[PDB]
């Protein structure tokens, strides 16, 4: 078997970077469980190799996570902290407050589409085998 | 920067907004 999830996700200025987070008793990887660091290019890489295996022609690959939007919550944080004199006392703290149930709709919605992906792929008879899946889930 | 850590044996995602 060849069980994946996601853990936890950092959003940076430019970037999302999720804690892929293998365990399997399968003897093609290097050991049963292990966790690498991957960005949101990374899964479009693996999807966009998949679809264009020609071996995999007839085969349901499953569609690519969304891109995370973190935009709007970035954003209203970069100022609310350039906002350190901004009406706070609580104000400023309820701002924060406001923002990061903003970022953790977002971080709930990009987690889920990453990781229903990989368990999808996990699944799947031949995807599961294919070795750039495999770099995928095991580049470090 | 903000840190998301999925919710461990009962309760709950969170989220904190990374300092140094």
């Amino acid at each position: 078997s060849l069980q994946i999830d996601i853990p936890d996700a950092l959003s940076e200025r430019d970037k999302v970077k999720f804690t892929v987070h293998t365990k399997t008793t399968l003897p093609t990887f290097q050991s049963p469980e292990f966790s690498v660091t991957r960005q949101h290019e990374d899964f479009v890489w693996l999807h966009d190799t998949l679809i264009e295996t020609t071996d995999y022609a007839g085969l349901i690959i499953p569609p690519a996570p969304t891109k995370p939007d973190f935009d709007g919550p970035r954003e209203k944080m970069q100022k609310l902290g350039e906002g350190e004199g901004s009406m706070t006392k609580e104000e400023f703290a309820k701002m924060k407050q406001e923002l990061e149930a903003e970022y953790l709709a977002v971080f709930k919605k990009t987690v889920s589409s990453h990781e229903v992906f990989l368990q999808r792929l996990s699944s799947h008879p031949v995807l599961s085998k294919d070795r750039n899946f495999h770099v995928f889930l095991e580049y470090d | 920067a903000v840190q998301f850590f999925k919710g461990k044996n009962g309760s709950a995602d969170q989220v904190i907004l990374v300092t140094q």
